[PDB]
């Protein structure tokens, strides 16, 4: 529907969004991966206990 | 080269219309100046 000249700034929104989005599921995953980390590390000091 | 007048906007780059589609096409980054001036008196012929 556009011509590239200005079809690059649309794609560059949408770049910029998706961006954003994968950037916080990825911090999302971080911290939940610690919080599971620190979970999995009181199982394992159970089971041995 | 020498081109209508009223075609001189159609140089910039990322433009469109039949001289930048056909025979003379600037690239969308283009790094460079663009200098234009009628040469009506000095090209233009009386008998066209």
């Amino acid at each position: 529907r556009l011509d590239p000249p200005e079809a690059e700034v649309q794609i560059d929104r949408l770049i910029t969004g998706r961006l954003q989005s994968l950037q916080t599921y990825v911090t999302q995953q971080l911290i939940r991966a610690a919080e599971i980390r620190a979970s999995a590390n009181l199982a394992a000091t159970k089971m041995s206990e | 080269f020498v081109i209508r007048g009223d075609e001189v906007r159609q140089i910039a780059p990322g433009q469109t219309g039949k001289i930048a589609d056909y025979n003379y096409k600037l690239p969308d980054d283009f790094t460079g100046c663009v200098i234009a001036w009628n040469s009506n008196n000095l090209d233009s012929k009386v008998g066209g």
